[PDB]
RNA sequence: AACGAAAGUCGGAGGUUCGAAGACGAUCAGAUACCGUCGUAGUUCCGACCAUAAACGAUGCCGACCGGCGAUGCGGCGGCGUUAUUCCCAUGACCCGCCGGGCAGCUUCCGGGAAACCAAAGUCUUUGGGUUCCGGGGGGAGUAUGGUUGCAAAGCUGAAACUU
């Protein structure tokens, strides 16, 4: 089993929160990055840290990760909608007539952009 | 409270609820004090003066803070009279 | 069945006051309860009320600002002479500075400090504080 | 220790339910403390229905089912694993268990 | 609730309640007059009557005793008095 | 001892005692 | 002492000037150097009990020590904190921190003919925790505290000069008896007397007034 | 619920007169059978003549031979 | 609000409330929401009265502009249909957003790194977001909630009646709240339409963004 | 004072099955227990007795007050529709609500409680609506005696000495 333990995937994430301007997608660059940016004892931890920051940079640039901070949103405020006509600009709004009685008794409904539709017959809304 | 020389001898005078007039104690940690802002009558902008209401936490726990805020804002000219 | 109507009226006041409600509805309406709630109103404890007239024994709708910690009844109505008033106001009241015992005397229904000032005693009705 | 509020019964508001007898040990339980179970299967098994079907003189004869109404006592369900012991806080689940995926 | 007015009840909630549980109790029966269509006696019936109310022209039955309201015989004409 | 059988054994004891007391 | 709360930055600066502005708005006190800041020279504690409580395992028993501590400034102020930890000095230290965080003010009142300074609880108060129901009664001037020893410590610490007591229940378990007395004397500033009938004016909150100071 | 009216003093006192007998000290000191079976007869001390000297062993967690006299 | 005719409803706001489905409530009624329903249809849906929605929305906007600091009004959305509206409202007004998962202790655990202390709380839906509604009870927060007809009113102070279930009506209600706060505080004049469309606040489904990305 | 499961007792009729006591088999060191074969008294009915059960909601009765919710049994009232078929068809069967009474339910920081839990086992040291039987550490013991009821088995009333 090759599951990464707590230190090689917490330490890799605290390495990724700062120092994002140095990291990349290739493993052999980040492996050489990791000794200027940290004090790690011997290399098998450092190769495992480099493997997880390469896997995390493989993950992270196509969407949000839960564990990573809004330094991601600093990338999405650094790198990144409405329609032309709004979806609330429709020209006929169907209104079933209890709403029309409400609008008439709120001193509206003299103005007509709406169209009242026919009331339902049958009251079978419950489940058996 | 007030002894015969006229002195006010109490430590402090606690707030009372605006909905039930119960004494909001020192450790009624669910009680609120809410400011509701006034607006100017000609422009409809916030001009600096307030309305202040306090509700104790025991009224809030049974779901009755909303209706008392609606009644207290209705009676001081914030909610309309329909 | 229903006995001692004043007791069930004051338990209605107490249960609807402890929930912080603003108005109660009392049924039936004695002439005992209208003098009793006159006594509690004149001390500034309940405010105004209304006596709803059907042609039977009426109802009473009382306003409530909660100021009222406890409103109680004493049953049966024990005879309180004027030397037994201090033994009764030591038991039921929470303080020497406030609280009242209502007792029904030959000058009328009155509270316990007025009965010392009018120099009379009578049967006890209850208390409020 | 009150263990169950309904006492493991359906007797609410009457004095006596007439008893039935268990099908597995003939132990006389009341009608509603017993664990009722209604077992429907085909009369021929799932295995032998493939070669019953080559012997039928009738074309397209759907074989009947076996309708067995089983009552069970409370001892022989936990011996017979029909009904098993559950937690103190999931005893308030009286939805019947799922038979579907 | 909990600011609710008991002295001014709305008529939706005064026709809702049981007839003993209103502020002033008032009965849910009413007085009708049944007109028989082939005679000229206007005949006064209860709504909830318990006898078979016999008219005096053509001696027919106007109403039938049931557990609730009396079901009038079909084809007569009624209106509520007062 | 199950209390019904304690009851039954004092029942047998009292039945034998009232047997032995009414001979005379 | 670097503060972490908004109240702490208002208190380690001279923006809140007395403890009753913090009690007056029911602002929750969450760090114990505020009570060392305000009460200071007048805080004396006394340890009420150190009881061993034991948890059975397959490793034997695993024994803890559970300490009770009262604290107080003898005009108004009383706290009681319970902290259970594995070593006894650790339990006493944590109980002193929790006892500072639970300080409430006591409203003291008078007997009849009210000349002078207040000497008793204003009214008969009752507090209940566990099965112990501890009643505190107003007393005349100069009678002492007529009580059991465990609430005599709590009532002499709060600045109450005189009281009469009646207690029901299994009082020997000390935690409920001291917690019920603490519920009895934390309740005098919730009791609506006729002199507290006067209609309240509402003032600005500490976070509302000192909010352009605090954003720096 | 108790019987708590105004003319009911006889029911209350003839109740508490009879449920005092279920209290054990009142029954043991007021029925009179304890004073007849007690060897002193209500005295504080009694003078008597030593018949024989005994030793009795203690109850189960202790181990001793207690020296007593009959 | 206020019995003022400059603050009343216009037909443009009512056409937005009709077109979004704010007035179509649910099929059940918590018993202290029935002062907002007009009537129940043949379908089983309760109709939310829109004048009560507008007066509670303007009273909520009065409560939101009444804080001097805009940075300690905090907005919560845990369900997915209100996250984008909370982030757009927080970018518009200057509030602080909490979208997504709300880790408990963020109002009461002082040593955790996300410990905030806001002065008001606006939540999306008071049944699905009951964890900050309960954690508002230890920190003295008044709480504003966009409430459906079947939603419990425990621990909320200002209930804004709407259909908080759909995408359009949630995005519209947060848009109307942003518009009333920015008009009341003084940023936008009352007479022009606000230049931000409500489609900036609507929810974008993954199937909806993939159908928008493949054009014909 | 009336009724009071089952077992039981007496007189009569009935007896298919079950089935104490019992006779055999086999399991075990031993089982005069469970496990098989058969069976008396009984179970069944008509008269005359006996009055005990974990007769249990282990929760006296009457009245008041205090949050919600969705169904279910009965009676009543009001509402779009849908179905009779054999006369718009009669009246019933469904659908959405309301009121009263009832068996129960899920939820709730109303409140209580030692807690389990309870919308009562709530409104109770902020202690009194009315009224009936009953409990006072554990055993001794529901025993001894006395009384009375019963053909009998027994029932009700029913303590000490001593011990811890
Ligand atoms: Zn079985």
């Amino acid at each position: 089993g090759r599951v990464r333990t707590k230190t090689v995937k917490k330490a890799a994430r605290v390495i990724i929160e700062k120092y994002y301007t140095r990291l990349g997608n290739d493993f052999h660059t980040n492996k050489r990055v990791c000794e200027e940016i940290a004090i790690i004892p011997s290399k098998k931890l450092r190769n495992k840290i480099a493997g997880y920051v390469t896997h995390l940079m493989k993950r992270i640039q196509r969407g949000p990760v839960r564990g990573i901070s809004i330094k991601l949103q600093e990338e999405e405020r650094e790198r990144r909608y409405v329609p032309e006509v709004s979806a609330l600009d429709q020209e006929i709004i169907e209104v079933d007539p209890d709403t029309k009685e409400m609008l008439k008794l709120l001193d509206f409904g003299s103005l007509s952009n709406l169209q009242v539709t026919q009331p339902t017959v049958g009251m079978n809304f419950k489940t058996p | 409270m007030q002894n015969d020389a006229g002195e006010f001898v109490d430590l402090y005078v606690p707030r009372k609820c605006s909905a039930s007039n119960r004494i909001i104690g020192a450790k009624d940690h669910a009680s609120i004090q809410m400011n509701v802002a006034e607006v100017d009558k000609v422009t409809g902008r916030f001009n600096g003066q307030f309305k202040t209401y306090a509700i104790c936490g025991a009224i809030r726990r049974m779901g009755e803070s909303d209706d008392s805020i609606l009644r207290l804002a209705k009676a001081d000219g914030i909610v309309s009279k329909n | 069945v229903r006995m001692n109507v004043l007791a069930d009226a004051l338990k209605s006041i107490n249960n609807a006051e402890k929930r912080g409600k603003r108005q109660v509805l009392i049924r039936p309406c004695s002439k005992v309860i209208v003098r009793f709630l006159t006594v509690m109103m004149k001390h500034g404890y309940i405010g105004e009320f209304e006596i709803i007239d059907d042609h039977r024994a009426g109802k009473i709708v009382v306003n409530l600002t909660g100021r009222l910690n406890k409103c109680g009844v004493i049953s049966p109505r024990f005879d309180v002479q004027l030397k037994d008033l201090e033994k009764w106001q030591n038991n039921l009241l929470p303080s020497r500075q406030f609280g009242f015992i209502v007792l029904t005397t030959s000058a009328g229904i009155m509270d316990h400090e007025e009965a010392r000032r009018k120099h009379t005693g009578g049967k006890i009705l209850g208390f409020f504080f | 220790t009150k263990k169950r509020r309904n006492n493991g019964r359906a007797k609410k508001g009457r004095g006596h339910v007439q008893p039935i007898r268990c099908t597995n040990c003939a132990r006389c339980v009341p009608k509603d403390k017993a664990i009722k179970k209604f077992v429907i299967r085909n009369i021929v098994e799932a295995a032998a229905v493939r070669d019953i079907s080559e012997a039928s003189v009738f074309d397209a004869y759907v074989l009947p089912k076996l309708y067995v109404k089983l009552h069970y006592c409370v001892s022989c369900a936990i011996h017979s694993k029909v009904v098993r012991n559950r937690s103190r806080e999931a005893r308030k689940d009286r939805t019947p268990p799922p038979r579907f995926r | 609730p909990l600011a609710k007015d008991l002295l001014h009840p709305s008529p939706e909630e005064e026709k809702r309640k049981h007839k003993k549980k209103r502020l002033v109790q008032s009965p849910n029966s009413y007085f009708m007059d049944v007109k028989c269509p082939g005679c000229y006696k206007i005949t006064t019936v209860f709504s909830h009557a318990q006898t078979v109310v016999l008219c005096v022209g053509c001696s027919t039955v106007l109403c039938q005793p049931t557990g609730g309201k009396a079901r009038l015989t079909e084809g007569c004409s009624f209106r509520r008095k007062q | 001892m199950r209390a019904k059988w304690r009851k039954k054994r004092m029942r047998r004891l009292k039945r034998k005692r009232r047997k032995m007391r009414q001979r005379s | 002492w670097m503060p972490v709360t908004k109240l702490g930055r208002l208190v380690k600066d001279m923006k809140i000037k007395s403890l009753e502005e913090i009690y007056l708005f029911s602002l929750p006190i969450k760090e114990s150097e505020i009570i060392d800041f305000f009460l200071g020279a007048s805080l004396k504690d006394e340890v009420l009990k150190i009881m061993p409580v034991q948890k059975q395992t397959r490793a034997g028993q695993r024994t803890r020590f559970k300490a009770f501590v009262a604290i107080g400034d003898y005009n108004g102020h009383v706290g009681l904190g319970v902290k259970c930890s594995k070593e006894v000095a650790t339990a006493i230290r944590g109980a002193i921190i929790l006892a500072k965080l639970s300080i409430v003010p006591v409203r003291r009142g008078y007997w009849g003919n009210k000349i002078g300074k207040p000497h008793t609880v204003p009214c008969k108060v009752t507090g209940r925790c566990g099965s112990v129901l501890v009643r505190l009664i107003p007393a005349p001037r100069g009678t002492g505290i007529v009580s059991a020893p465990v609430p005599k410590k709590l009532l002499m610490m709060a600045g109450i000069d005189d009281c009469y007591t009646s207690a029901r229940g299994c009082t020997a378990t000390l935690g409920n008896f001291a917690k019920a007395t603490f519920d009895a004397i934390s309740k005098t500033y919730s009791y609506l007397t006729p002199d507290l009938w006067k209609e309240t004016v509402f003032t600005k909150s500490p976070y509302q007034e000192f909010t352009d100071h605090l954003v720096k | 619920g108790k019987c708590r009216g105004l003319r009911t003093a006889r029911k209350l006192r003839s109740h508490r007169r009879d449920q005092k007998w279920h209290d054990k000290q009142y029954k043991k000191a007021h029925l009179g059978t304890a004073l007849k079976a007690n060897p002193f007869g209500g005295a504080s001390h009694a003078k008597g003549i030593v018949l024989e000297k005994v030793g009795v062993e203690a109850k189960q967690p202790n181990s001793a031979i207690r020296k007593c006299v009959r | 609000s206020g019995a003022l005719d400059v603050l009343q409803m216009k037909e443009e706001d009512v056409l937005k409330f009709l077109a979004a489905g704010t007035h179509l409530g649910g099929t059940n009624l918590d018993f202290q929401m029935e002062q907002y329903i007009y009537k129940r249809k043949s379908d089983g849906i309760y109709i939310i009265n829109l004048k009560r929605t507008w007066e509670k929305l303007l009273l909520a906007a009065r409560a939101i502009v009444a804080i001097e600091n805009p940075a300690d009004v905090s907005v919560i959305s845990s369900r997915n249909t209100g996250q984008r509206a909370v982030l757009k409202f927080a970018a518009a007004t200057g509030a602080t957003p909490i979208a997504g998962r709300f880790t408990p202790g963020t109002f009461t655990n002082q040593i955790q790194a996300a410990f905030r202390e806001p002065r008001l709380l606006v939540v999306t839906d008071p049944r699905a977001d009951h964890q900050p509604l309960t954690e508002a009870s230890y920190v003295n927060l008044p709480t504003i909630a966009l409430c459906n007809t079947d939603s419990p009113l425990r621990y909320v102070d200002i209930a804004i009646p709407c259909n908080n279930k759909g995408a359009h009506s949630v995005g519209l209600m947060w848009w109307m709240l942003a518009r009333e706060v920015l008009r009341m505080r003084g940023t936008i004049s009352r007479e022009h339409p606000w230049e931000v469309m409500p489609d900036l606040y609507f929810y974008r489904d993954p199937e909806e963004i993939e159908k928008e990305e493949q054009a014909a």
